[PDB]
């Protein structure tokens, strides 16, 4: 036979690092839907705010 | 052959390019569909071939089913063991949001990684892969925004008392 598609190759094995950044760990709500064919997909986020007078 | 991350490389005119990642644990390769589309990957010891996928949810395997059992909790952190290419591996913890879709709820990671780490693994605190990075959304010029893909579990309700 003959044929060549994709090789692979190593990088990492899976750990947990504990030393991560957790920078822009942002729990979005997606609320995805669809109509005629199309997809109408919405992000609500939810971010915390304190009152603050000028 | 050994259990691990694996870049998923495509050999062109002017060399391979990572088009994508993949994780060989408990014998079986996982990565996204949209990454391979079913071609079959080479390696020293031989050729993998496809066994299942799910295009739907993007998500194929080769050398048998999808082994990777353990979903995500939620309200439980996450880290992103991004394979960026050309780029070292990065560890990046979040917490997940939710994809509100008919048929369940799918953690939502905010991070946005470049191209090609399509199938980077999702793991838990426990260091076992809950998912997959590459297969998400994006805002109008805005921040990229992932879902945790995941096999089973994908329209259950994840409270019942019946398995």
């Amino acid at each position: 036979m003959g044929s060549a598609d994709l090789s692979l190759e190593k990088a990492a094995n899976v750990q947990w690092d504990e030393m991560a950044d957790i920078t822009g760990s942002s729990p979005i709500i997606e609320v995805k839907q669809d109509e005629d064919g199309s997809f109408s997909i919405r992000d609500i986020e939810e971010t915390n705010m304190i009152a603050q007078v000028k | 052959l050994s259990e691990g991350v694996y870049r998923i490389m495509q050999r062109g005119l002017f060399g391979k390019t990572q088009v994508g990642v993949g994780i060989h644990m408990a014998g079986v390769f996982h990565t996204m569909w949209h990454v391979t589309r079913g071609s079959v990957i080479c390696h020293e010891t031989g050729r993998l071939e496809p066994s299942w996928a799910d295009v739907r949810n993007d998500m194929i395997s080769y050398g048998g089913g999808w082994r990777l059992g353990d979903k995500w909790d939620k309200e439980e952190d996450v880290q992103v063991l991004a394979i960026e290419p050309g780029k070292n591996p990065k560890h990046v913890q979040t917490k997940p949001g939710l994809f509100k879709t008919l048929t369940g709820e799918i953690g939502a990671v905010t991070l946005d990684f470049k191209p090609g780490t399509s199938g980077s693994p999702i793991i838990n605190k426990k260091g076992k892969v809950i998912g997959l990075y590459g297969n998400g959304v994006v805002t109008k010029s805005g921040d990229y925004v992932s879902a945790i893909t995941q096999a089973e579990r994908i329209g259950e309700p994840d409270y019942e008392v019946d398995e």
